[PDB]
RNA sequence: ACGGGGAAUCAGGGUUCGAUUCCGGAGAGGGAGCCUGAGAAACGGCUACCACAUCCAAGGAAGGCAGCAGGCGCGCAAAUUACCCACUCCCGACCCGGGGAGGUAGUGACGAAAAAUAACAAUACAGGACUCUUUCGAGGCCCUGUAAUUGGAAUGAGUCCACUUUAAAUCCUUUAACGAGGAUCCAUUGGAGGGCAAGUCUGGUGCCAGCAGCCGCGGUAAUUCCAGCUCCAAUAGCGUAUAUUAAAGUUGCUGCAGUUAAAAAGCUCGUAGUUGGAUCU
């Protein structure tokens, strides 16, 4: 059993203190690891300059090709993959144009069948895709 | 060893009451134990006990009327202010129609309503219901 | 494996133009509508409850 | 159609939750 | 359907040579009463000139009824010179403001600073 | 440094579950049966009788004989009956807990002007309290959720510059009679 | 990581935050050293060095916006090079001068409060009646609707006049004139398999395109994609990303577990720590 003594204060508060890094999300979230490790770098969003279009392939228990860019973050020229949501909407990004990239919804981990994207597209050349998707906008010429 | 001799005569109390027994012993007897049993006693819980004194340290054979649920003891005796009585209340006690918590105050050993009646506060021994 | 079909689905598809219909009552006199259509309307009801879109 | 069939049949199917909710809807509430 | 005035918190400042009070106006369907009628109004209900008479603060109640302002009584033209504020004044016609603007003045101050002697009336 | 004060709260709390049925049911029936706008005003109307309930439980765990619970048990059942959701005779601090959110609904001034009879219904009383044709007492509410105190509830007109009340037929009954 | 007052969330415990208007501290590109003075190691003072940088006739001179605006850069990320000392106060020799302190307006869906987008009546349906009763039917008693029927009444969004406001204005408030029928003066944002409220309706596509937080959907009726219609959720708001709180009794003091699901040291001794039998009116 755990100890119940009128000074035991600091045992009890030590032994939380040490038990609390055996948690997963406090650990990740204090350790300073995974701020590092983040191409965000703890932002919510980023802006990115796309390098070229990838297809990433549906894992396996479903089949498609999941319309992929990869981008170079302007704030430290990390390279990430980012998802474009909507159909037809690849066609709305072209090569070595500026695009604002969000998580993807799990906080840092894949989302249904797109293996290793994390990353989402929400504008592309400073106009938002769900603008360009429903024809309310267009891409600047 | 034993500590908290008190601790091991509630237990023998409610051990004995939900086995439905008549009489339970209690040993080694203390001041504290029979003020503690005199309190649950004046509201009708226990029933008349004796003390059997040996030379060493005494016994306690208490008659027991089925009407306990549960005789508990707190370890370690907070320190209970007037203030705190109410959380405590709501913790320990089933209902605030019955129940109650025992307190070592300096104006003795009594229930919490005694003590919210003598505007006293002191260190929580334990509870009944 | 190929990027040539991204819009393959919604390019495709036959485009029906919206209908023309009169514009739906907002704010209190909406509430008042959907009160009206739930609680004091018996009729729709034949003791399935079924849904408010039924189509079967 | 009665929904008491059609969750009969079709529970373990694709439409085994919307059967369901039907079931619940016509069970209850009237 | 007539304007009507009434006087709420009265007070008789021999302090500042004057009398201050709460000036309710009653117009039932007529627009915020001009405050030229109300000094009239009140210059008639205290038997004074209306020119001793400085009313401001204006605020027209929600409905349409009353309108509450505030309002002094000088002793004397001379004493409401003497003490009114100049704005105040000015609304009567009896105080000019000066022509110039803040970033004039500013700019003119510091380009003096620049030059020192009897100069420094050469700039402007 | 700024002469501005930044004193604000929100009046309602949205519900956890969003999707309730039974909830959405209930709120569907005030909001009908009471001719408000939106489940807003179902929920602020809740909030300041669940903030009135907290005040109330917090009040009966104290001492009967304590000052606080006294003085402020007395102003709360006070402010209660002044609005009309209290009974006088009910002037105990357990009668509080027996409140409903449907007794300081019927307190609104839309309420209260249709009972009153000024108005067809009681969404014809929020547009006539809109538009400026109900005063109370002397003045005149633009405002639905007014609520109506007890020695204000006998003074309910239809203020004196309306075409229901006073003269100065209104903007159309102008245009027509000039039109012939 | 400036500290605190305090903030968000929270049944009782707690968790997280606090650059940020109040108090205290520190700094004025980085260091250092001083003058004056009651008070400064002052930077809208000086002296030097380091970095940067302005003008030059090359001899020399001058610099410090983490003040108010404004610019560049940085970025996911933040407004006017506006008016005024009228208020609040401060400074001076001063009742008088000055104050980007401060106030006023501008931009502002950070966020908070109130609150429109219709109401009513008459005929035709439909519903019930606490009507005759007859489950045939007679039925303006209370009601409901595509009437996209009819009719007048009401009003403010807006335009605009005069006050009022104010240092001068603006904004509210007030008054008059014009201002509604498809009241076209048109509400949106997300959804409709489940979780979770609401369509196995129709057309297209055919493991493609895509949807999908999760389970899953799509490989020729797809209740899930792309659309039309219809429906529902909140509503002048609603969706998305991320941090965080509750949910989490999945950090357990309250209050968790540890035979087999993750887990008791191979086993004893042992200092600190923790905990310690009865008994004194």
């Amino acid at each position: 059993g755990k100890c119940r003594g009128l000074r035991t204060a600091r045992k009890l508060r030590s032994h939380r203190r040490d038990q609390k890094w055996h948690d997963k999300q406090y650990k990740k979230a204090h350790l300073g690891t995974a701020l590092k490790a983040n191409p965000f770098g703890g932002a919510s969003h980023a802006k990115g300059i796309v390098l070229e279009k990838v297809g990433v392939e549906a894992k396996q228990p479903n089949s498609a090709i999941r319309k992929c860019v990869r981008v170079q973050l302007i704030k430290n020229g990390k390279k990430i993959t980012a998802f474009v949501p909507n159909d037809g909407c690849l066609n709305f990004i072209e090569e070595n144009d500026e695009v604002l990239v969000a998580g993807f919804g799990r906080k840092g981990h894949a989302v249904g069948d797109i293996p290793g994207v994390r990353f989402k597209v929400v504008k592309v050349a400073n106009v938002s895709l769900l603008a360009l998707y429903k024809g309310k906008k267009e891409r600047p010429r | 060893v034993r500590m908290n001799v008190l601790a091991d005569a509630l237990k023998s109390i409610n051990n004995a009451e939900k086995r439905g027994k008549r009489q339970v012993l209690i040993r080694p007897c203390s001041k504290v134990i029979v003020r503690f049993l005199t309190v649950m006693m004046k509201h009708g819980y226990i029933g008349e006990f004796e003390i059997i004194d040996d030379h060493r340290a005494g016994k306690i054979v208490v008659n027991l009327t089925g009407r306990l649920n549960k005789c508990g003891v707190i370890s370690p005796r907070f320190d209970v202010q007037l203030k705190d009585l109410e959380k405590w209340q709501n913790n320990l006690l089933p209902s605030r129609q019955f129940g109650f918590i025992v307190l070592t105050t300096s104006a003795g050993i009594m229930d919490h309503e005694e003590a919210r009646r003598k505007h006293t506060g002191g260190k929580i021994l334990g509870f009944f219901f | 494996g190929s990027l040539a079909r991204a819009g393959k689905v919604r390019g495709q598809t036959p485009k029906v133009a919206k209908q023309e219909k009169k514009k739906k009552k907002t704010g209190r006199a909406k509430r008042r509508m959907q009160y009206n259509r739930r609680f004091v309307n018996v009729v729709p009801t034949f003791g399935k409850k079924k849904g408010p879109n039924a189509n079967s | 159609t009665d929904p008491i069939d059609d969750f009969q049949v079709n529970w373990n199917t694709k439409h085994g939750s919307g059967v369901t909710r039907e079931l619940m809807r016509e069970l209850n509430g009237g | 359907d007539t304007v009507t005035i009434r006087t709420r918190k009265f007070m008789t400042n021999r302090l500042l040579q004057r009398k201050q009070m709460v000036i309710d106006v009653l117009h039932p369907g007529k627009a915020t009463v001009p405050k030229t009628e109300i000094r009239e109004k009140l210059a008639k209900m205290y038997k004074t000139t209306p020119d001793v008479i400085f009313v401001f603060g204006f605020r027209t109640h929600f409905g349409g009824g009353k309108t509450t302002g505030f309002g002094m009584i000088y002793d004397s033209l001379d004493y409401a010179k003497k003490n009114e504020p100049k704005h105040r004044l000015a609304r009567h016609g009896l105080y000019e403001k000066k022509k110039t603007s803040r970033k004039q003045r500013k700019e003119r101050k510091n380009r003096m600073k620049k030059v020192r002697g009897t100069a420094k009336a050469n700039v402007g | 440094p700024v002469a501005r004060s930044w004193v604000c709260r929100k009046t309602y709390v949205t519900p956890r579950r969003p999707f309730e049925k039974s909830r959405l049911d209930q709120e569907l029936k005030l909001i009908g049966e009471y001719g408000l706008r939106n489940k807003r005003e179902v929920w602020r109307v809740k909030f300041t009788l669940a903030k009135i309930r907290k005040a109330a439980r917090e009040l009966l765990t104290l001492d009967e004989k304590d000052p606080r619970r006294l003085f402020e048990g007395n102003a709360l059942l006070r402010r209660l009956v002044r609005i009309g959701v209290l009974d006088e005779g009910k002037m105990k601090l357990d009668y509080i807990l027996g409140l409903k959110i449907e007794d300081f609904l019927e307190r609104r001034l839309q309420t209260q002007v249709f009972k009153l009879g000024l108005a067809k219904s009681i969404h014809h009383a929020r547009v006539l309290i809109r538009q400026r044709h109900i005063r109370v007492r002397k003045q005149v509410v633009n405002i639905p959720s007014f609520i109506v105190r007890l020695d204000s509830q006998k003074h309910i007109d239809f203020s004196l510059r309306s075409p229901y009340g006073g003269g100065r037929p209104g903007r159309v009954k102008r245009k027509n009679a000039k039109k012939g």
